[PDB]
Formats: structure tokens, sequence, C-alpha cells
RNA sequence: UGACGGCUCUAAUCUAUUAGU
DNA sequence: CTAATAGATTAGAGCCGTCA
């Protein structure tokens, strides 16, 4: 008692939902998700507390209807108002009406297997980790010594100019070819000041500021990335405000390191994964690594056509997913690897910055049970 | 290793005081706040304006139906989910003669055709409003695709209708104000979909998979332009006031003349959620600067502070600054000079571009959505975009970009913020979404901008949202 | 301008150094 | 005030995708 018994599967749902919620029973197998008592139940209902009913199944259906009928002796707003007229009409009882109820079954039922699962997961990153610094920061009393046309970034090591210092890693005695006038310098004059206390925030003095500082290291890191790409035979692209450094074609072993594709052939055209460097000492020393696609006809010479570069990689990147990208970054990270763990950044003949090659690693709470 | 940490469920309100995850469902199955009767629209345009607008009017109505419907909801019809009839019957079209449409695509300067047209269409919306017995609810405007599509502000054709803007939806806007008339405009590509095609055999971009949303869009826009609200949130505590600030520019101008605009949440007292943006425009005569002087910043907080006493009796104690840039000391002594004794100001800057790609360990799948990234105190990775369990499916479609929500000013909780930023991605109206990739108090502000920027000698701006969106 | 996101190019603007008086 | 070298911040136009 109190109860009353793939084409159209939203029309009924929502068919249903409504007739709930202006409070008319409805019962449908969309409310037990488990199967296997399914039909025993049914017969049930038909034979003990059944008064009114509103392919083989259907004709034994229409049969079953039949019998029991032998033996009792546009819109859709207009059809939702036929359906509340008959059922008005025909007197069919109802209880207290609830939305409360509506909701429960809702919740329960329509996102069942997708709810949050407390598990912890791991994320990688696009920050590498940076190990080591060198001793020193290096500022070189070059007064009168070098042309003043001199530019500074024509240099095998980096540096760069300061009031009328330089600025390096390197040793005071390095790349005297191009700046002849190097062995009458006295030693005395060259000002070194440690890493740890500068980029951890432990040196406030008049000569540089630490927002100063910090542009500078970011700057010489920036210039030694740049100089260090230029070194393993990779190419570059001056792109709109800063550089990019793409890996050739035929470079790698049958275009593939450590089992990842990073330079490829796209219809008639070559398309090459690159990367670009840009440092920041902020949370922590990372060395930035973002993603781009670049596109060129031969694989050697870039292509002048702006318009086809971003068209190209906006056909491209629709394609790619998480996986793709995780294997690509790190592939070409640990393609500028040295021997193990690390690579330095070429900045001294015998000083070297140490940054990591594995990105830093996320810790979580709570994942997602991607179900499929 | 550092930690990862999830923030709860927003949660938005509907009818009958019932609770829900996503806005559509709870439109669906429980419908919205308040109950209204009808909507009469009007046609401005050619006759074939008048069709097309009357077949998606009568498209709305019906039933939508996709090929999968597990990635979107159904449109089951606009009255049986926001209980108020609104078809082709209650209309009042107006006529537009061809013969005027061609006397205006000759000139072949952009600044005189299309003030010509700005003003051969509102002239028509006034005069109907005016000298007609009838009451049309929503005024929609109807333009021809390759007119507009040649009034480009970098094209061609290949003094008093010179010195004006280049565009014509920011200026018919701008136009409006002074009227208060609830104007909707459509673009004839947007509704007319279905009878522009290429000599190809198919569609450039598949659309027969959208239908849905652009219904409900449309639907649920149109119906806050009625005077109805399709739903609100669960849990507005006292205190609570968020404020927007987005910045643009107007080009062709003898000053750079920085435009300056905001919106802002707020209670209204019925027990509901009110958006109105109080906002009329403040101009910044440096160059390149995105900073307000004080004077206008001032007066931008003083007036959200003013309408929100005026509008619920008493100041709030904490005020929520959503901005897209960074706060200099100036400003912020601005903000200060107006804040009310016993309060305290809270600014939160959200950078929308930092390069940070996460990577799950097995599923090609991104980060789940609500995770924040703990960096200190000040500072957090917001994931605003991402995996939703609810519909188990992508937002975005590359690897998302998280804002980095900074406490630039003042002292607050970083759980308590990127909560209340992440419960504010789900009250717009424009689009019937589950959640919003950018806050909409940073982003009604900044269509606010694009809309009343073409003109500056508008006194009295409107104050609801139902004109602008 | 029915929406959103991811992008390309694009200049402008701030800070520090250098050189045009 | 004016012109070069970097980083860090900002906007603006123009284009692509939504199936599976
Ligand atoms: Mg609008």
């Amino acid at each position: 008692r109190n109860k009353i018994f793939p084409d159209d599967n939203d029309f009924t749902r929502w068919l249903a939902l409504k007739l709930i919620g202006l409070g008319y029973e409805v019962w449908c197998d969309i409310l037990f998700l488990d199967k296997g008592d399914f039909w025993s139940n049914i017969e049930k209902v038909i034979r003990e507390d059944t008064c009114k009913f509103l392919r083989e199944g259907v004709l034994k259906e229409l049969a079953v209807a039949a019998k029991v009928k032998k033996q009792l002796k546009m819109s859709w707003a207009r059809g939702l108002k036929d359906i509340l007229e008959a059922f008005e009409k025909q007197k069919v009882p109802k209880e207290v009406a609830d939305a409360s109820k509506s909701n429960l079954l809702y919740q329960q039922i329509f996102l069942h297997d997708k709810s949050v699962i407390e598990k912890e997961e791991i994320y990688d990153s696009n920050w590498l980790s940076i190990l080591s610094f060198p001793e020193e920061l290096r500022f070189h009393e070059y007064n009168w010594m070098l042309p003043k046309r001199f530019d500074v970034r024509e240099l095998t090591f980096p540096a760069v100019r300061y009031k009328n210092y330089l600025c390096t890693f390197a040793w005071a005695y390095d790349f005297t070819y191009h700046l002849p006038k190097t062995e009458t310098y006295h030693k005395s004059k060259t000002i070194r000041i440690p890493t740890e206390e500068i980029l951890s925030g432990s040196y406030d003095s008049n000569f540089i500021r630490n927002a100063e500082c910090k542009r500078l290291i970011v700057q010489l890191l920036n210039k030694a990335f740049e100089l260090r790409m230029k070194d393993k035979e990779v190419q570059e692209y001056e792109m709109s405000n800063k550089t990019a450094y793409w890996l050739e074609k035929g470079k790698l072993e049958k275009d593939k390191f450590e089992k990842t594709m990073l330079v490829g052939k796209q219809k008639d055209k070559n398309w090459h994964f690159a990367i670009s460097g840009a440092s920041k000492l902020y949370p922590f020393p990372v060395l930035m690594i973002s993603s781009h696609i670049f596109f060129t006809a031969d694989g050697k010479k870039l292509i002048d056509s702006s318009s086809v570069q971003h068209s190209s990689r906006r056909r491209q990147g629709k394609n790619w997913w998480n996986n793709t990208w995780r294997t690509k970054l790190l592939a070409f990270i640990k393609y500028l690897s040295d021997d193990d763990t690390s690579f330095y950044l070429e900045m001294g003949s015998e000083e070297k910055v140490f940054v990591s090659n594995e990105p830093v690693k996320f810790k979580g709470n709570v994942s997602y049970n991607i179900p499929e | 290793m550092k930690e990862l940490i999830y923030i709860e469920e927003p949660k938005i309100l509907f009818a009958h005081g019932q609770k829900c995850t996503d806005a559509r469902d709870g439109l669906a199955l429980f419908g919205p706040l308040n109950n209204l009767y009808g909507i009469k629209s009007g046609v401005i345009g050619t006759k074939q304006g008048l069709k097309i607008f009357r077949d998606y009017l009568d498209h709305i109505q019906k039933p939508i139906y996709n090929s999968n419907s597990i990635t979107r909801p159904m449109f089951p019809g606009f009255e049986a989910v926001f209980d108020c009839k609104w078809e082709s019957t209650g209309i009042t079209f107006k006529e537009v003669t061809n013969e005027d449409i061609g006397k205006f695509l000759y000139n072949s300067s952009t600044h005189k055709r299309t003030y010509d047209l700005v003003s051969l269409f509102i002239d028509k919306i006034i005069s109907a409003n005016k000298n007609e017995d009838e009451n049309v609810d929503v005024w929609f405007v109807i333009v021809p695709d390759e007119i507009y599509k040649y009034c480009r502000p970098n094209s061609v054709l290949p003094a008093e209708t010179y010195n004006y803007d280049a565009q014509f939806h920011d200026q018919f806007k701008a136009r409006l104000l002074k009227h208060t008339i609830p104007t909707q405009i459509f673009r004839e590509s947007t509704l007319a979909w279905r009878d522009f095609k290429n000599a190809f055999g198919l569609p450039i971009r598949d659309f027969s998979k959208i239908e849905g949303h652009l219904a409900w869009t449309i639907s649920t826009a149109a119906f806050y332009k009625a005077g109805g609200k399709p739903w609100k949130l669960s849990d507005v505590r006292n205190g609570v006031c968020y404020l927007g600030l987005v910045y643009k520019k107007v080009e062709k101008s003898k000053n750079p003349r920085n435009a300056c605009c905001a919106a802002q949440m707020f209670l209204d007292n019925g027990d509901g959620t009110v958006f109105k943006g109080e906002v009329g425009p403040w101009y910044n005569p440096k160059n390149g600067q995105y900073h307000l002087e004080p004077k206008e910043a001032k007066a931008l907080l003083s007036q959200s502070l003013q309408s929100y006493k005026e509008q619920i009796g008493e100041y709030p104690k904490e005020v929520f600054i959503h901005a897209k840039t960074r706060f200099n000391h100036q400003e912020w002594d601005a903000f200060l000079e107006v804040t009310p004794k016993e309060t305290n100001l809270v600014g939160v800057t959200i950078s929308k571009t930092k390069p940070l790609k996460l990577y799950k360990t097995e599923g090609d799948y991104t980060i789940l959505r609500g995770n924040a990234y703990v960096v200190n105190e000040r500072s957090a990775f917001l994931w605003t975009v991402g995996y939703v369990p609810k519909i188990q499916t992508a937002l975005s479609m590359e690897v998302p970009n998280p804002l980095f929500i900074e406490i630039n000013k003042g002292e607050a909780d970083i759980k308590q913020v990127l909560k209340d930023i992440l419960s504010l991605t789900k009250l717009n109206y424009n689009a019937c979404i589950f959640a919003d990739g950018e806050p909409v108090t940073l982003r009604f502000a900044d269509k606010i901008g694009e809309i009343l920027t073409a003109s500056t000698d508008i006194k009295t701006p409107p104050l609801a949202f139902k004109y602008y969106i």
C-alpha cells in the first residue's frame, strides 16, 4: 500500500524527478543501481498490491495489462498539464509533498561513483630544483681596461656590466683573448660576495640592492643557460619577449631520448618541441622551464610567418595531454644533464652552479578516482 | 616534500531553500528563486532578423538533445525551468528599411557609418519605447553580420561624426545608459547559426555539441534581464562585500585616459543576492600606469560602502577587493581613508599569468580543481580551473595555469580567502555554468569597462547588470 | 557581441646599468 | 628630455576548440 507502480533517457529522468517533486510517487529501475531479485518483486507487486496501471517484453506487458483489466471487470508544458489533470481527475492518492526526498535521492544516486576519495597523490612540476651555488659572487674592477663599446654579451663567459664593474662567476683572469689587456690586473680590487647571504636575504649593502642583486643573478643564469644551449648544438628562436632553445632534427637517437619523442613530422611539415629558461628566486631557487612548440620547414631554418606559427601551435596543442607534457619536459631536462643527477651551468673555468635534474615534487591529500 | 591542501565545496542555494553544487541541475530540479510572469521581446532590424529571432524563441521552448548526454545537461524548455511563459506573441517589431541600410555602407570610413548605424538603431528603439501603447520587457538588438564584419577598428572598406569610437557594440551600449532600458545585443551569426554554411559540406567549427549550453546561457541571461534571479548563494555571511576592479584603455584618444571600473557583490536584505555595478568610470591621465589616483579610488570605495549601508543598514566588517594588478602605498592609503572604525580591509591580487604546470603520475587528466598549494602565509596557488568530479570532464583543454592569489595587503586567512574565491566562480548570470575559471568579481567589472568606454559624457549611469551583460 | 579556456603576435609602462650635452 | 642592455608588469588584438 501507499505505493504506485534507450531513446528517452533524459526525458524519463526529468519526468520522474518532476512527478516526485509535485508529490506523486514513482517507482523505476533508476533508483536501485544494483541488479540481480529483479523480476520476482515486480510480479509480486503486480499480483498483490496493484489496482490501476498507467518487442516480446512489450507484448508480454500488454498481455499482462489486458489480463489485469479483464480481471478487474509543440511543447512539454501541454503534456505536463495533461498529465497533472489526468492524475487529479483519477483521484490518485498522494502524501505530503517535499523536495528533500528528491534532493537526497539525487545526491545518493545521480553522483554515486563521482565522489571524493581521500587518497594522497604526488605531482611533478616545471620547477627544477637548485642544489648549490659557488662560494662567492665576483665583481671585477675593469677600470679603463676594456673598450667602451666592447659589447659584454659577446664574451664566452657570462658577465654583465654594473657601474664600472663586471659581474661573473668566473675567475678574474678568464676570457683574456677577447680582452687582451688583462694580465696587468691587481687582484685586491675584486669584490667577492658569498651566495648564501645574498640569496637567502641577508645582504644589505650600498653596492647592490637585494632585488637588484636577484635581477643580476637571474640575468647571469639566463645568459649562461643561453650559452649552454648554444654549446650543445641547439638552435634558438627569438620569441616575442624571450628566447627559446629548440633541439634540431637528427640530433637525438632515432628522434628519441629516454623513450620520448621531442622532434617529429606533421603532414609535410616539421615540428619541434622547445623550452625557455627563466630562473627566479621566489619562493625558492628554481630554473623554470616553460614549454612551447615551434614549426619549421626543413627542420633547421625557422619559418618567417608568425600566423603560421600560431596556427600550427594551436593545431598541435589540441591532442596533447598531461602525460605527454610531463614526458616531454622531463626528457628535455634529462637530455641536458651531465653525469647522474644534475647539470652545471658553465659559469667559470673551474667553478660551476649546480642545478638538479629532478623537478620539485608536490604531495597531496585528496585524489580523484578517474573512472575511465 | 611539499604539501597540497583541499578546499571544501562552496554549494549554492536554490528554490525552497534547497542546496546543491551544480547550478544547471539546481535550476532544473528545483527552479529559480522567484517566479516571473512573462517576457516580451522586440526585434530591431530587417524582417530577416524578425524571422531569426522568432525561430530562436520557438527553439528555446522545445527540448534539445545531443549525441552524448553525459557531457552537458539537456535543455527542456525555458518556461518549464523558470516558471514563466515567453514566446513570439508578446512581440513588438520595428522595421529597418534596406534602402537606409544601403545608403550607409558607402562612405568606406568606419567612423561615419558606425555612428550612423548606432543612431539609426537607437532612434528606432527610443521611438518604439515612447510612442507605442505596448510595454516591451527587454529590447533585443540584431545586427547584420557582414556590415559589422567590415566595421573592424583597424580595417578599411576594400568631422562631426569622425571624432568617435570605431566599434559598434560598445558605443551602442554606452548610448542607452541615460534611458535605463534593458537592451540585449545579438549578432546575427549567433542566433542564425544554422542558415550559414560553407562550400565544403562540413562546418568549420563543430557547433552540434554546444547547442544546449548556448540555449541555457542565452535563456539565463534573458531571464536575468527580465528582472528575475536564477540562483544565489547558501552561506553568504554578514560582513561580506565583494568588490571588483579592472583596468581598460580607450585606445584612440588625445590622452591615454586609463579606464577603471568596479563591480560589487553584496546583500540587499531581501534574503537574496543582488549584483549591481556601482560604477562610474574613473580616469587616470597618466600613461601606462595601472594605479588609481587617491581621489578616484577613495570615491570608488566610498560609493561601495555607502551603497552597502543604504542597502542593508550597517557597514560590513570585511571588504574584499579582487584586482588584476598590485597596489601602491598611496592607493592603499586612499582605501584606508574611508575605512570604517571597527573594520578591516583585504586586497586579493590575482595574477593570471604565471608558469606552473603540474602532471599526474599516471592519468592524463589534469590536477583536481579545488586543490590549493600553500607556498607561504601570504601566497598560494588556487586551481580555479581543473578536473570536476561532478561532471567527470575537464573544464579546460590543456594544463591549467593556477591563479596566483596574493594577499597583497592586510591580514586574513589563506583558507578562507581561497574558499571565498572558489565560491565566487558560480555567481555569473551570463552563462549558467558549473564554475568559472576567473572570479566574476574580476570579469563583470571588465565587461562594464568594455561597455562604458566608447563614451564619457553619460550622467546617472545604470545600476543593475541587466543592461551591460 | 551566446559562453569559456588555452594560445600566438603585439607594442606601451616601471627598475637597474651604459652611452648621446 | 633623449638612445642602447637586462627583468618584471601590464594590456590589446586575432585565432583556435568544444565529438571521440
Ligand atoms: Mg552584455
